[PDB]
DNA sequence: TCGAGAATCCCGGTGCCGAGGCCGCTCAATTGGTCGTAGACAGCTCTAGCACCGCTTAAACGCACGTACGCGCTGTCCCCCGCGTTTTAACCGCCAAGGGGATTACTCCCTAGTCTCCAGGCACGTGTCAGATATATACATCCGA
DNA sequence: TCGGATGTATATATCTGACACGTGCCTGGAGACTAGGGAGTAATCCCCTTGGCGGTTAAAACGCGGGGGACAGCGCGTACGTGCGTTTAAGCGGTGCTAGAGCTGTCTACGACCAATTGAGCGGCCTCGGCACCGGGATTCTCGA
């Protein structure tokens, strides 16, 4: 029998850092299920065309990037490009 | 010898995973090849856009007293923000209901 | 002497109540019937899945909601407050459905 | 076979949807004219709906052949896959 | 005197522009527009001359569809002027506000 | 000569709206309409031009050139036809 | 001894470039493999949209005395078919105009 | 000195043969090599949508044949559908 | 400005099923080497974008007049709302059968990858005719008597 | 209904620049060959879709009375269209300069690929408390005197 992946895990502990005492039914654990996949692909999309038009045949954190200018608007694309930055800073420094 | 394995989610301090943002880039067809630091920082983008979401539903749940979140509450959060609502602005919500909204024009005098 | 609300009172209690509930407003088995009859003229001996059909419910009910909120626009614009068949085909005119 | 079912989309069912949508005083030609948008509307997606299913070689119409077509249409639907 | 009485002429202007296809905005005062708005997203810029020509062509067309729209609004409502309530209710339900 | 510049939606002079609105099909215009379209396209102008100086700085160019402008207006589903592509 | 070489359209009877339509398939990142009837159909549908264009088009030219076909004429035949009207319902062509059109209120009695 | 490529040898050769006797000028030439492009990327898109779906890893003339009813509208999507049928006989039969 | 009536909120007690946690276990992520090419950088050539000046005239601007259109007020009548009574079919729970979705093995044909070779398609150069422009009508349309 | 005034369609003559067509050449497509894995086909298992029956009650359908909202008509005043006389700056032609787009040659570091190894995440149970439901009373909002 196979068996499939999914978000829950990921979304369940995250909640417990902004809430640590409320729960989540299973309806709306869908509906997150849903959201994540829309935004990635919207993303990954974005950058893949970017890749393109400049004649590159590599898709680096830079794309990443300017996808996010792109899509997000106002203030949610400032905050989402610093923690952006900050964790690849980390992951590199060690 | 070999050292103790430890995860790429760990070293960039996120809870999302990285290794599996990683395959899912390269069997989508989107380039011939995917840079190190891309999943990285995918990773940490959608980890903060869930955190801002659920933020604000638990804000919504408590405040009619409940201790689970439902999809009545998801809807709440988004369409009375003005980014978010802007985000999600073709995006429909089973279970989800509408915004209580009367026009001024008819109100009883 | 019996007790009569006047007109237009029950019609706005009853905004307030559906505005504040998330539960389907068309019932179930004459909406499966409908969608079973369309879809004969595309193929035939057709089955659906149990979640299909809700998928296709859900979806109906939320785009008509969204029509009557912008049919019910147009009629203040032209100083009334019943809709009428005019104020749906202005609606639609501009949305680009027509 | 089936034959006449708009009709089972009553009058007090399209109330009820006008009433979640503010509405306060609704004509009685409402009704004959929002059967024929919601058939038109029906026509559209199940149309593409039934084409996924085929090039599948099924024999069934799935919740992600219905998610699937609305998407194509500019009507995402979240919680069903 | 020779009067035409109102609204002859401005029918006999519907016809003409309704046959042409020739741009309606002057081209120096529309250039300088452009280059006043770029220069809060960044400083020190050039522009290609048919840059500049696009942009033109995307705005008049935009500008003309909305007009169509909102010449609906103002006859549903028994008037044959436009006003700026007509436009807004135009913009609301295309959904850009 | 980089002189900065100021006060020029004024440009758009009223005979030139009436031209754009009788393309249109309309026949009389009340007088608050130009502050009003005015207005609107300023928006229209601010949203495609950022999104195409974008497309110019992840090329670390410094022109702005026809191919960004075509980018920028598909991304918001107004596709244009006649200058390349 | 090798064979005289024959074009990949000649052999389909297309006027459409068969070869070209094939590289540009598979340098665009649509899967990983191509199969060898994919481009062969693609060329005859885009030889036939063009065909009706044009036909439509040139009937335009005609019609108001031209030899040769002007952006104007192409703007002509899209709006009036009721088909590629729908086709191409989002799309701006330069130098185009508008339909005549004028509401029947707004006419002299 | 790079060079470029386009669809104008293609397009001059189908209006000879519906309208013998008329031209073209170059700003129409340019809006139909618009034209082409774009229904071309309409069309691939879809298809390369339509295997990841399936688990599938090629693009055939099936999958093909699916994007083009999916995308043209009534009698269009007829006439081309017949067209592509009757190309692909012809090339397997030689 | 007040009483009577009907709708809605609030609270206490009962009971159940779904959210939350725990245990095997297997498959996907991690570690450690190897190698070939995509991309970064320096240098150089020449296109094209920007700045300036004088001038001709078409377009913009400001002013005066008057008419027709927008808007407020009145009256009437018929359509749509609120409510009580009878009729219908939706919903629930429970059986029972089998059509078809989903998984596993096996095998072969179709597609990718190389190498040679040559013809289709691109950049450039050149001459003539389709279309643009000026003028002089011929006729159709609008307006007041 | 008709004549005068104005705008517009039509025919003739003249120029000019862009289109259509050769010409040389080079790089991308075609021909021939090999190797491996993606997909087509058969077989089997079990789930979930369809169809039927009987009872309960909630919703739908019908009829009636009357209040108020839609619509037609009238009067008035001001704002917008038309036209004329004056002022401003757009368009055009032509010089001149340099900023930066675009192409070419090296060289290295980074991403793909492969082989062991093990722990994170999924499927399958249990269990108890958050929420659903019922009944009773308090409070408020509507309507007429």
């Amino acid at each position: 029998r196979s068996r499939k992946e999914s978000y829950s895990v990921y979304v369940y502990k995250v909640l417990k850092q902004v809430h640590p005492d409320t729960g989540i039914s299973s309806k709306a654990m869908g509906i997150m299920n849903s959201f994540v996949n829309d935004i990635f692909e919207r993303i990954a999309g974005e950058a893949s065309r970017l890749a393109h038009y400049n004649k590159r045949s590599t898709i680096t954190s830079r794309e990443i990037q300017t996808a996010v200018r792109l899509l997000l608007p106002g203030e949610l694309a400032k905050h989402a490009v610093s923690e952006g930055t900050k964790a690849v800073t980390k992951y590199t420094s060690s | 010898a070999r050292a103790k394995a430890k995860t790429r989610s760990s070293r960039a301090g996120l809870q999302f995973p990285v290794g599996r943002v990683h395959r899912l880039l390269r069997k989508g067809n989107y380039a011939e090849r995917v840079g190190a630091g891309a999943p990285v920082y995918l990773a940490a983008v959608l980890e903060y856009l869930t955190a801002e979401i659920l933020e604000l539903a638990g804000n919504a749940a408590r405040d009619n007293k409940k201790t689970r979140i439902i999809p009545r509450h998801l809807q709440l959060a988004i369409r009375n923000d003005e980014e978010l609502n802007k985000l999600l602005g073709k995006v429909t919500i089973a279970q989800g209901g509408v915004l209580p909204n009367i026009q001024a024009v008819l109100l009883p005098k | 002497k019996p007790h009569r609300y006047r007109p237009g009172t029950v019609a706005l209690r009853e905004i307030r109540r559906y505005q504040k509930s998330t539960e389907l407003l068309i019932r179930k088995l004459p909406f499966q019937r409908l969608v079973r009859e369309i879809a004969q003229d595309f193929k035939t001996d057709l089955r659906f899945q149990s979640s299909a059909v809700m998928a296709l419910q859900e979806a109906s009910e939320a785009y008509l909601v969204g029509l009557f909120e912008d049919t019910n626009l147009c009629a203040i614009h032209a100083k009334r407050v019943t809709i009428m068949p005019k104020d749906i085909q202005l609606a639609r005119r501009i949305r680009g459905e027509r | 076979v089936l034959r006449d079912n708009i009709q089972g989309i009553t009058k007090p069912a399209i109330r009820r949807l006008a009433r979640r949508g503010g509405v306060k005083r609704i004509s009685g030609l409402i009704y004959e004219e929002t059967r024929g948008v919601l058939k038109v509307f029906l026509e559209n997606v199940i149309r593409d709906a039934v084409t996924y299913t085929e090039h599948a070689k099924r024999k069934t119409v799935t919740a992600m052949d219905v998610v699937y077509a609305l998407k194509r249409q500019g009507r995402t639907l979240y919680g069903f896959g």
